[PDB]
RNA sequence: AAGGCGGCCCCCUGGACGAAGACUGACGCUCAGGUGCGAAAGCGUGGGGAGCAAACAGGAUUAGAUACCCUGGUAGUCCACGCCGUAAACGAUGUCGACUUGGAGGUUGUGCCCUUGAGGCGUGGCUUCCGGAGCUAACGCGUUAAGUCGACCGCCUGGGGA
């Protein structure tokens, strides 16, 4: 968008819980336009990640997101002929997007049997402040603290 | 550019006053001017160009 | 390590680095910290953030002396001229005076030649 | 009639750091500006005026 | 006069300008050859040497880097006395004189007026920018002419070789 100011498309709420967060999570987990295949995975993972804790589902999902949500990230910049990395503050919508994308890529990089099990384990790890999604968030925060001088 | 922080003034206004005084004194411009040698022909040409562009 | 309560913060704000030295009223140095010695090399060293954390670490090198009121003597054109002053005020210090003591020759020695970069 | 001994008058044409103010700021004639510069330099020599704010 | 000349003080010293007069009475202008002055670099002798910095050394960059950049660094830069006599030594515009609409400034004298004022109005010297006629191939110059003339001098005759 050189000049384009752009609005926002209408995302439908989740059929089971009525959450836009879960709808976007299903959208991020979906491949090849297979929304019904992704919804079953997300629902099985949320169910399995419900009995473990005890705070229903949506609450457990938000607890897992709270540990993967990055507050500050670095933006590459080419000014002084070299790699400038200015730490910029992340917006809440981009915060949720990054958290969900990291959780999905971390669950797909697992050795469990089904994607539902991988998701359940990744979300349980995130709620316990461990895993590879929390690892990536700490990596990003580390890279931001290193370049804090370039704010 | 000596700044004595007088009573009943916060630190921030004293710092801004110090900056204003050091810029009105022109110390930074001078120490940036004196760090490299400028030939007499170069400074004369620069002064002439500045006097010419100060005509608008 | 006795109590002074009257210091001077000598800030040497060069283009490539920033050196903060806290001395007593007479001029005997009590502690010092630099931007290059605080974990910054190359491009990060000549930044106001490096000067700020250097002023933070230098204020910790004098906590055993119990300084309450200290003066500020800024010298140099480099960055960190005001960043170090802010980092010193934020460290629980009563800034009494701020003074610019940058050396100005009255057309004295000949400076080096211009860089043809 | 500018006298290097008239420090009360000379202090009006020097900044807080002791430097001579330009004639564009005070709007004084070029001739009397030259006389003022000479008088200020002489008064600096006689230690009646400071060379700089340091010493 | 040009090259150039920049803290302050003293000693010696040249030129320019202005006011009102007095004086000499063409004593003037230009000038081949001639003579003198002539930035910087350079040379000789004797000093001095902080900073800067040809050469030089090392570190980088690079395909190479005998360079730009970085760390040092000798001559030199400084002083006295001689030599050198060259520069884009330029206004790329020889000197002297006369005449030709203007505007805004700068700098330095001088005169007039309840001096109202740091005022206004005249009158000289030098100086910056714009611009009219005119001139120019054009750019532009334009009362400080590259306009209209006069005196004398220097110089040019296709590009290289040179």
């Amino acid at each position: 968008p050189r000049r384009r100011v752009i609005g926002q498309r209408k995302i439908l709420p989740d059929p089971k819980f009525g959450s836009e967060l879960l709808a976007k999570f299903v959208n991020i987990l979906m491949v090849d336009g297979k929304k019904s295949t992704a919804e079953s995975i997300v629902y099985s993972a949320l169910e399995t990640l419900a009995q473990r804790s005890g705070k229903s589902e949506l609450e457990a999902f938000e607890v897992a997101l709270e540990n993967v949500r990055p507050t500050v990230e670095v933006k590459s910049r080419r000014v002084g002929g070299s790699t400038y990395q200015v730490p910029v503050e992340v917006r809440p919508v981009r915060r949720n997007a990054l958290a969900m994308r990291w959780i999905v890529e971390a669950a797909r990089k697992r050795g469990d049997k089904s994607m539902a099990l991988r998701l359940a384990n990744e979300l349980s790890d995130a709620a316990e402040n461990k895993g590879t999604a929390v690892k990536k968030r700490e990596d990003v925060h580390r890279m931001a603290e290193a370049n804090k001088a370039f704010a | 550019p000596v700044i004595k922080v007088r009573e009943n003034e916060p630190f921030d206004v004293a710092l801004r006053r110090f900056k204003r005084s050091c810029e009105k004194a022109g110390v930074l411009a001078e120490v940036r001017r004196r760090e490299f040698y400028e030939k007499p022909t170069t400074e004369r040409k620069r002064a002439k160009a500045s006097a010419v562009k100060r005509h608008a | 390590r006795k109590q002074v309560s009257d210091g001077v913060a000598h800030i040497h704000a060069s283009f490539n680095n920033t050196i903060v030295t806290i001395t007593d009223r007479q001029g005997n140095a009590l502690g010092w910290a630099t931007a290059g010695g605080s974990g910054f090399r190359g491009s990060r060293k000549s930044t106001p953030f490096a000067a700020q954390v250097a002023a933070e670490r230098c204020a910790d090198a004098v906590k055993e002396y119990g300084i309450k009121n200290l003066e500020v003597m800024v010298k140099g054109p480099g960055p960190g001229r005001e960043s170090t002053i802010r980092a010193l005020n934020a460290a629980g210090f009563r800034i009494t005076n701020i003074t610019d003591v940058t050396p100005i020759p009255h057309n004295g020695c000949r400076p080096p030649k211009k860089r043809r970069v | 009639e500018i006298d290097y001994k008239d420090i009360a008058t000379l202090k009006n044409y020097i900044t807080e750091s002791g430097k001579i103010v330009p004639s564009r700021i005070t709007g004084t004639r070029a001739k009397y500006q030259r006389q003022l510069a000479r008088a200020i330099k002489r008064a600096r020599y006689l230690s009646l005026l400071p060379y700089t704010d340091r010493h």
